DNA sequence: TCAACTGTAT
DNA sequence: TAAAGAGGAAGAGGACATACAGTTGA
RNA sequence: ACCGCAGUUUGGGCGGGCAGCUAAUUAGCUUAUGACUUCUAAGGCUUGCCUAAAAAGUAAGGGGGAAGGCGACAACCCCCAAAGACCAGCCGGAACUAUGGCUGGCAACUAUAGUUGAAACUGUCCUCUUCCUCUUUA
């Protein structure tokens, strides 16, 4: 799969309509998010009966074992402090590893409230009482001493503050499931996210808000439903620790970007340099190197978004091999046979066949034969990446002097927003003030700033990456971050992570192979002997042993590392090294 | 081993009883509650002497949640002397609940 | 009369 | 030099990049 | 330096580009995280003259007319030119230097023979974390 981005024009009356479609899907976002937090409940609910029962069966297969090893069993899980236990009660300690976390109970006579989420999906659940009323506020001025792990510390302690209303209590009642008003759906119940692709029960639900009916086409609905679905399924496993609930948008952070994953652009005339997608009548293109860059000749459109950036409008068109198509048509067919016939049917093995020719001959597609060259990387301060080889890269130079500039920039932009507001404030006005033109202008110019910051990045680690990809087939990665242990300001600006996923990406395409070794003494071991050595300067380093054949020579110590990475990769070639 | 309070007796329980006092905000209908209430009832047995701990239905005690900043249940409110020292809401687990004590004491 | 759009299924 | 707020950006890092029935309509 | 424009970046291309030194308004060297117009809070020398945050604007291929702009300038009209610079193979451990060389063809510029015509591109969403600026306290 590639994504090609295509520049492209619009009319004044184009943007209003872009306006008004991210508008309306900002709200159908908001309104997703909404009806998901209130279901979130019934999923809940099931997974702790679950839970409960599996705690049942823990506690039984606990109790029915000897007692003289359950009793210390019990202990490790109903005490701090964990001692070095014999593998026979170790064993047993983790199959009942679930009590680690909670404790039988009955979740019976309970009745299903919705649930109001916290930071997780799972743990942390509450259900809401009463609104209004004085709440609990960090008070700075309290300082505790709390006694923490890392000694005293002077913490800013809370107090109850200043509140909405007064204290009510929420009428506590079951969960219901909401319905469309009216119109040809009428009381269907919206039990997942999916149920809300319809135009006709969000034009109802709109009438019931009184606002005017959706004027966007299904396709963007249908896209952005897509992203709040992957959002979700991101936010409930529990595989990922880092992400979270979805946010509401606020009127500051609308949608910038409209999605059709539905069907290719409708027309893409390469001679006149038109695209004509759905809902807008056709857009001109001022790309001038769109049409070899797209290939249309030997490539399939599936999907693309109009997306907006500082620099200007864009299309996204995404392309796939030719074969691509229908080892689709056939993915979708799956779930019809194993319906219909089984998994132990021949149908079902026929078509995993198929699939699996199909996306054989696509990996197949671009495999390139190589010259079996080994290369070890590693990512330096001074140099992007060192190679084996001796060769120091550059990094990207340029963007330091872009964030420099930004950080001018907004020092001028903060310094405009104080004297605008002291001489609002003078003028004797309470209501919050509107933004001048000269800081709007200001503001552009460093959010196009950013941009080319980001842009500048991405192409340098393409560049890079596709290098690399290119010279060499096997390749040997790994990062020695204890450095980190502004330094940081600057590691920021080389997106190491990024360079290392792309190369990654292009070696496997191009059949290529990659290793992570792990980092255990890299730098300071001298490679050709194993033994810890010294280092006599910033990047020199010098190895101790006299039986070493390089002892008493100084040499680059990022080579150094990089030929050790390249050992621990399992190649051992190091012939010969450049200085 | 857990203490029940009341809303007439809470000041003097509570506020005029010597040592940190960890009060959990209860109900029965309530699922979660009953999530947590099995691990409640193993830090009283745990820690005897180091904390005292204490439950308080909603449902029988109405007038008593609202004036410390509760608004939904579970809630687990640790006090010194007249004062909250620490405030936590929701399921805690088992470990999470551990460590929150442990930093607090 | 065929492109385009919407509904249903996962 | 340090720490906490507010607001504006980015980097990490994981997924993802639909097919058929039925309806419109000019 | 920087800014604008060439799909997005790098080297380059056309244009805008403060102040000082030297030579003869226009050519060289040093050099600024853009340049210029209008009006003003403030500040400086001595009643006048200067420097100016903010605010609102102008242009950013070459030449000639030209309504109208307080002005930088310019709607509109005529001529000239056209760089994120061509294509296909084959070598390369491709760094220093954001990709070097050979072959063939095709363009442009010089004196039938020479010079130039460089590289890459997979984006989007979401959530956490980091950076920056400005405040307030210490």
């Amino acid at each position: 799969m590639k994504t090609i981005k295509i520049k492209i024009k619009l009319t004044t009356d184009q943007v209003q309509l872009c306006d008004r479609y991210l508008e309306e899907l900002t709200w159908l976002w908001n309104l997703t998010l909404s009806n998901q937090l209130h279901n979130h409940c019934v999923t809940w609910y099931a997974w702790a009966a679950k839970l409960s029962a599996d705690l049942d069966k823990a506690t039984e297969k606990l109790d029915k074992l000897k007692p003289e090893q359950q009793q210390l069993v019990k202990d490790y899980y109903r005490t701090k402090d964990k001692p070095r236990l014999t593998k026979k009660e170790q064993e047993l300690v983790a199959k009942f590893d679930i009590f680690a976390r909670w404790s039988s109970f009955s979740l019976d006579g309970i009745i299903p409230v919705p649930l109001r989420l916290g930071n997780s999906g799972y743990e942390g659940l509450s259900c809401q009482i009463a609104t209004g009323g004085n709440y609990w506020k960090r008070d700075e001025n309290i300082n505790i001493p709390i006694n923490t792990k890392k000694g005293i510390i002077h913490v800013k302690g809370y107090k109850l503050v200043k509140g909405d209303k007064l204290w009510q209590r929420i009428e506590i009642v079951p969960h219901k499931y909401r319905t469309f008003p009216g119109g040809k759906f009428e009381g269907r119940e919206l039990t997942t996210l999916e149920k809300l692709d319809n135009v006709n029960g969000l034009n109802t639900l709109r009438a019931f808000q009184n606002l005017p009916d959706l004027q966007v086409s299904s396709h963007y609905i249908g896209g952005l439903l897509a992203f709040f679905k992957e959002s979700w399924s991101a936010f409930l496993d529990p595989k990922r620790m880092n992400s979270r609930k979805p946010k509401f948008k606020k009127d500051s952070d609308k949608i910038t970007t409209l999605s059709n994953n539905q069907c290719a652009p409708n027309r893409i005339d390469v001679n006149k340099n038109i695209v004509t997608v759905t809902g807008f009548s056709p857009i001109t293109i001022i790309d001038k190197n769109w049409v070899k860059r797209l290939n249309l000749s030997q490539v399939l459109p599936r999907t693309y978004m109009l997306t907006q950036n500082p620099s200007g409008y864009y299309i996204n068109i995404v392309i796939a091999h030719p074969l691509h198509e229908e080892k689709i048509a056939l993915v979708k067919k799956l779930p019809k046979v194993k319906k219909e016939f089984g998994e132990d049917s021949q149908e079902y093995e026929d078509i995993k066949s198929k699939i699996k020719f199909l996306e054989q001959q696509i990996k197949e597609s671009s495999i390139v034969k190589g010259k079996d060259l080994s290369v070890g990387i590693d990512p330096g301060v001074q140099a992007v990446v060192s190679t084996d080889h001796g060769a120091l890269f550059l990094p990207n130079l340029t963007r330091e002097r872009v964030s420099i500039h930004i950080e001018e920039l907004q020092s001028r932009l903060d310094n405009a927003e104080l004297i605008n507001d002291k001489k609002w404030k003078s003028l004797g006005n309470k209501t919050p003030r509107i933004k001048t033109k000269n800081e709007t202008k200001l503001q552009e110019k460093i959010s196009r700033l950013h941009e080319r910051g980001a842009n500048s990045s991405n192409a340098f680690n393409h560049k890079l990456s596709t290098r690399l990809s290119r010279t060499y087939e096997h390749i040997a990665w790994e990062d020695t971050q204890i450095n980190n242990l502004g330094l940081n300001w600057i590691m920021r600006q080389r997106c190491l992570s990024d360079l290392k996923a792309k190369t990654k990406q292009k070696t496997e395409n191009r059949g290529g192979n990659f290793h992570e070794p792990p980092a255990n003494y890299s730098s300071q071991t001298c490679h050709c002997c194993g033994q810890k050595g010294e280092r006599r300067s910033q990047h020199e380093f010098v190895c101790k042993n006299s039986d070493c054949k390089l002892f008493d020579i100084p040499q680059q110590a990022d080579t150094n590392a990089a030929r050790n990475h390249k050992q621990n990769g399992g190649f051992e070639l190091g012939e010969v090294k450049y200085h | 081993k857990i203490i029940h309070l009341t809303d007439d007796s809470f000041d003097t329980d509570v506020l005029k009883a010597d040592g940190a006092i960890l009060v959990d905000f209860w109900a029965e209908w309530c699922g979660p509650c009953k999530m947590i209430a099995p691990i409640l009832d193993e830090i009283a047995d745990e820690y005897q002497g180091k904390l005292t701990v204490a439950k308080l239905n909603i449902d029988q005690n109405p007038g008593t949640a609202p004036k410390y900043g509760i608004r939904g249940i579970p809630t687990l409110l640790l006090f010194k002397n007249g004062e909250v020292a620490a405030t936590k809401v929701g399921a805690l687990s088992k470990g999470q609940l551990k460590e929150f004590l442990d930093a607090n004491l």
